[PDB]
């Protein structure tokens, strides 16, 4: 099972404009990674699939880019709604392993 | 007399797994001395050590390109995306499967998108059934109407083939030989 | 009407059996790749099982032989029967629309299963 490690355990930014979350794989995934956001007490919401493609309804502030082992998710302006937990999932191999999760604070 | 295995194995351009290329072979001596790099050779129901000295009626050579992780699905009684919706072997399959890595030929730096696989299919596939249709899949009650929107997606997904990818995701050229013995006088005799 | 609604969770003594239901609207479960994904309290997600449109089923290595995924086309429901439940199965379970066998585009509200 490809192990997905997220380098910052917690990330504490003011509601201004910056964010960066990194996901690292033990062996290469080749842009077969997805980013979900879980607000507290709510179901996860899909944001990015294919490591660079947005899904329906998520605004332009969410972007992602990576290939091989290192993948990144960045937020343009950190609006107050984006302070939640984010998960990186892989689909390159079986099964679909998730990361430990990274929680964004104020 | 020589059986045309040279065209089958050393083909320059292979076809996608959703439309796999079938070649019939008869009326030639079948000599497997030709099958002599790093490849996988799995024979089901026959002794591979004496395929040269084994005389049957027809040979069916089916060629398709798949990922390395999907090579194990080309086997009897296997379930998976390739097995269910692209290419299925029967339970009582008398033949052999030959797969070899082809990263040198079927990969480019920009990415190879000439190969496609069927992802969305309503029913399973019967053994040696070929599904060529490209009609939009209905994943909801709303009609697709010939348009690919929400809950209506194209059934064929391209492969991403790059040289820098891992071994599992690299392109593998798979040739499966199906041997048929008939009551009619056989004409494939090594 | 893209909603997925889960039900059937509750308290269960270990080794007991519980069946989870996922009722779907505007989704044809028979024509879609359906997934069950669970989350332990204050932990990461962990995919449990997936059923293909053709009918093929796969399960996570910790739950095969005890968890069975099924579908009923008549009421458009996705069922999950879990037998011989251990204490590590506690958590919130979600039914999800897996685009192919890649990623979960949609998620249900989730229901809580507590093993004693």
């Amino acid at each position: 099972e490809i192990v997905l490690t997220q380098s910052p355990g917690t990330l504490s930014l003011s509601p201004g404009e910056r964010a960066s979350l990194s996901c690292r794989a033990s062996q290469s995934l080749s842009t077969y990674l997805a980013w979900y956001q879980q607000k507290p007490g709510q179901a996860p919401r899909l944001l990015i699939f294919g490591a660079s493609s947005r899904a329906s309804g998520i605004p332009d502030r969410f972007s992602g880019g990576g290939s091989g082992t290192d993948f990144t998710l960045t937020i343009s302006r950190l609006e107050p709604e984006d302070f939640a937990v984010y998960y990186c999932q892989q689909y390159g191999s079986s099964p679909r392993t998730f990361g430990q999760g990274t929680k964004v604070e104020i | 007399n020589l059986c045309p295995f040279d065209e089958v194995f050393n083909a320059t351009r292979f076809a996608s797994v959703y439309a796999w290329n079938r070649k019939r072979i008869s009326n030639c001596v079948a000599d497997y001395s030709v099958l002599y790099p790093f490849f996988t050779f799995k024979c089901y129901g026959v002794s591979p050590t004496k395929l040269n000295d084994l005389c049957f009626t027809n040979v069916y050579a089916d060629s398709f390109v798949i990922r390395g992780d999907e090579v194990r699905q080309i086997a009897p009684g296997q379930t998976g995306n390739i097995a269910d919706y692209n290419y299925k072997l029967p339970d009582d399959f008398t033949g052999c499967v030959i797969a070899w890595n082809s990263n040198k030929l079927d990969s480019k730096v920009s990415g190879n998108y000439n190969y496609l696989y069927r992802l969305f299919r309503k029913s399973n596939l019967k053994p040696f059934e070929r599904d060529i249709s490209t009609e939009i899949y209905q994943a909801g009650n709303k009609p697709c109407n010939g348009v690919a929107g929400f809950n209506c997606y194209f059934p064929l997904r391209s492969y991403s083939f790059r040289p820098t990818y891992g071994v599992g995701h690299q392109p593998y050229r798979v040739v499966v030989l199906s041997f048929e013995l008939l009551h009619a006088p056989a004409t494939v005799c090594g | 009407d893209v909603h997925l609604v889960e039900s059937g969770g509750g308290l269960i003594q270990p080794g007991g059996s519980l069946r989870l239901s996922c009722a779907a609207s505007e989704f044809i479960v028979s024509a879609n790749y359906m997934s069950w994904v669970r989350q332990a309290p204050g932990e990461g997600l962990q995919w449990v099982s997936v059923i293909y449109p053709g009918g093929s089923t796969f399960y996570a290595e910790s739950v095969k032989g005890r968890f069975t995924i099924s579908r009923d086309n008549s009421r458009n429901t996705l069922y999950l029967q879990m037998n011989s439940l251990r204490a590590e199965d506690t958590g919130v379970y979600y039914c999800a629309r897996d685009y192919g066998d890649f990623y979960f585009d949609y998620w249900g509200q989730g229901t809580l299963v507590t093993v004693s």
